[PDB]
């Protein structure tokens, strides 16, 4: 499983 | 040049923010992608401008087996489109949440052609900056395929540093959650954490806290289950090594001290490019069409001068 992760850039 | 309208839209594979993913059939040929259509107005208001057009520079000068290769690359006055090939495998994310843990000689395969890739990239002087189990998917052939190329970095050679605090909070290294700037070692952090995930079933770190998530990255050693083999256990523990300096494939040799690492060797690296392998897995589709290896979420969905100049494309291939 693990939920979605989700990309940044300050 | 090419439009919006010479594809029939056949399926929705991801939707978010910025626009859709959708699988397409080319009218003129038969050919079946992946387009992403993303929505002008959106990507200006959220300063993702710059990434979309690297996203595109990189894809364009980028010729590899194990890279998504872009077809085509155009626009309208609202949107962004590009037609790259179709991975009817999924992703890796997909299949890890349904199997838990593969296999050190499954783990071994995907490792390599990652390697293989990272490899390519870096010797165009391109750092990816973006590993994760949601970025590295598998075509009809079972072969990983990277996706997504807009965190990457341009013309990082030999020991050049990069400063943007970026990517994704679960898969960063050490030495980007110190600040000043940080090399191409990062790239391989990365295969670390997705190998573990691969072999151990979980994430090295983790916490929902972000604060939290990178206290443990940066302080926590990573722990490794009791029967995982000496020669991975010792693989992990280099490339999960906090020091940038001291990680495998962090010296001056960088993707030649990872391929030099008894994980892997029994893998010929000239044949791994050249795709000579059987995969330890192929996806089981019946049609082009279908998507059994993508969520059902998304699936079961019916459909409807200066800034970007860097950007329409057509592939020669
Ligand atoms: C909403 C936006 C931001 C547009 C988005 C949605 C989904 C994804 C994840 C994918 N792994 C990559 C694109 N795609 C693909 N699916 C199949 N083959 C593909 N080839 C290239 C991309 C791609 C879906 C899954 C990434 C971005």
């Amino acid at each position: 499983g693990r939920p979605r992760t989700t990309s940044f850039a300050e | 040049k090419v439009t919006m309208n010479d594809f029939d839209y056949l399926k929705l594979l991801g939707k978010g923010t910025f626009g859709k993913v959708i699988l397409v059939r080319e009218k003129a040929t038969g050919r079946y992608y992946a387009m992403k259509i993303l929505r002008k107005e959106v990507i200006i208001a959220k300063d993702e401008v710059a990434h979309t057009v690297t996203e595109s520079r990189v894809l364009q000068n980028t010729r590899h087996p194990f890279l998504t290769a872009l077809k085509y690359a155009f626009q309208t006055h609202d949107r962004l489109c590009f037609v790259m090939e179709y991975a009817n495998g999924g992703e890796l994310f997909f299949h890890l949440s349904r199997e838990r843990v593969f296999t050190e000689e499954r783990a071994r395969f995907y490792g390599a052609e990652i390697v293989s890739a990272l490899e390519y990239l870096h010797s165009r002087d391109v750092v990816y900056r973006d590993i994760k189990l949601e970025n590295l998917m598998l075509d009809k052939d079972g072969h990983i395929k990277i996706t997504d190329f807009g965190l990457c970095k341009e013309g990082i050679s030999d020991g050049a540093t990069m400063k943007t605090f970026c990517g994704t909070p679960e898969y960063l290294a050490p030495e980007v959650l110190e600040d000043n700037d940080y090399g191409r070692a990062v790239d391989w952090w990365g295969l670390g954490v997705v190998m573990y995930e691969m072999m151990c079933g979980r994430l090295p770190f983790y916490n929902q806290d972000h604060e939290r998530l990178f206290e443990l990255i940066l302080m926590e050693e990573i722990r490794f289950p009791r029967t995982l083999s000496p020669e991975a256990k010792s693989l992990l523990a280099g490339l999960l090594k906090k020091d940038p300096k001291q990680r495998l494939g962090g010296g001056p040799s960088d993707a030649k001290e990872v391929m030099e690492h008894r994980f892997f060797l029994s893998i010929n690296w000239q044949d791994v490019v050249q795709k000579k392998l059987l995969p330890p897995f192929k996806p089981q589709v019946t049609s082009e069409v279908d998507t059994r290896y993508f969520d059902d979420e998304f699936t079961a969905q019916s459909i409807t001068q200066e800034m970007f100049e860097d950007f329409d494309y057509i592939a020669d291939w």
